[PDB]
Order: structure tokens, then C-alpha cells, then sequence
């Protein structure tokens, strides 16, 4: 079916929870071409997923952050 | 005999156990042990939250947070498709 075209499970699944701001960036933008962004993002927002890339967007424990804040002192 | 072995549910159950063993083995060791002891996939005996916390040397809130994160990781479609077809 359309399973190998689905960009979620094409490669290694441990990529999409890597705890670097730059590592998961290609994981987030790899769901640009995903055919099911609407329903996946809708399910992720309704069930309140606390981790990882969902619907081509990252998640905190309840909501969506724009980009994950890096380790260290943030920029003034 | 409406209560016999249907001869395809047994092989389907064996393949389900094989696939679940695979997906549980593609995780971290502490999270996999926490999931196995939480749902009783080791020996058919489910373990309590404080029991898992006692045998792994952390607190119960840490244990349940690790369990919630691991449940999210398994609920992710990248690990979840091959089991999504079974149910
Ligand atoms: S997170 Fe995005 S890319 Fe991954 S399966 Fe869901 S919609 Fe597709």
C-alpha cells in the first residue's frame, strides 16, 4: 500500500526523539511530504502527547513549541 | 464445538507475541524492563509500581514518568504500524 511512502516509519524510529535541537530538525521537516499530516497532527493535539515529533511539529508535555531550546545560557 | 482452538488464532497469537517481543527489544533496556514488568509480559505476573521502583532503585514518580514516555514512544507510528495492523 502507501506504507513505504509514509515518512514516519521510513527509517530508524529512534531518530525522532533525539534530544538535540538540530538532530530532530530534519525529522520535523521530513514530514513536510507526509500525506497524513492533518489526522496525525489532530490525533497528537487531542490526546496530548508529551514527546517527540508529531505531525511535522515538536511537542512539549502539552503543547507545541516552535524550536526546542538548547542546553546552555539562552541568547540575550 | 464452539469453544475449541480455531487453529488460526493460535498462530496469530504466536506471531503477535513475536512482533511484540521485537518492538519491545528495539528500545532502551530500562524502559523495556519497566514496560515488561508493568504489563506482566515476563512471567504472566503484573508487578506493582512501587515494586518496579524498588527493583530498579528509583522513585515511583520517576517510574511512572518513564512509563508514560515509553508509552508515547510505542504509540508513535514509526514503531506502531506493524502492531497497528494486528488489532
Ligand atoms: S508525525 Fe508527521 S510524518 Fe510522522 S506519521 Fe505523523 S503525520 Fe506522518
Amino acid at each position: 500500500q502507501r506504507l513505504p511512502v509514509l515518512p514516519c516509519h521510513v527509517g530508524d524510529p529512534d531518530l525522532w526523539f533525539a534530544d538535540t535541537p538540530a538532530g530532530l530538525e530534519v525529522a520535523k521537516t521530513l514530514c513536510v511530504s507526509c500525506p497524513i499530516r492533518r489526522q496525525c497532527l489532530a490525533a497528537a493535539l487531542q490526546r496530548a502527547e508529551p514527546w517527540g515529533v508529531w505531525g511535522g511539529e515538536i511537542f512539549d508535555q502539552g503543547s507545541i513549541v516552535s524550536h526546542k531550546r538548547p542546553r546552555g545560557r539562552p541568547r540575550k | 464445538d464452539s469453544e475449541a482452538v480455531v487453529a488460526v488464532d493460535a498462530v496469530s497469537f504466536t506471531l503477535l507475541q513475536d512482533q511484540l517481543q521485537s518492538v519491545l527489544d528495539t528500545l532502551s533496556e530500562r524502559e523495556a524492563g519497566v514496560v515488561r514488568l508493568r504489563f506482566g509480559l515476563t512471567d504472566g505476573q503484573p508487578r506493582t509500581l512501587d515494586e518496579i521502583g524498588q527493583v530498579y532503585g528509583v522513585t515511583r514518580e520517576r517510574i511512572r514518568q518513564i512509563e508514560s514516555k515509553t508509552m508515547s514512544k510505542l504509540r508513535h507510528p514509526s514503531r506502531s504500524q506493524v502492531l497497528r495492523d494486528y488489532l
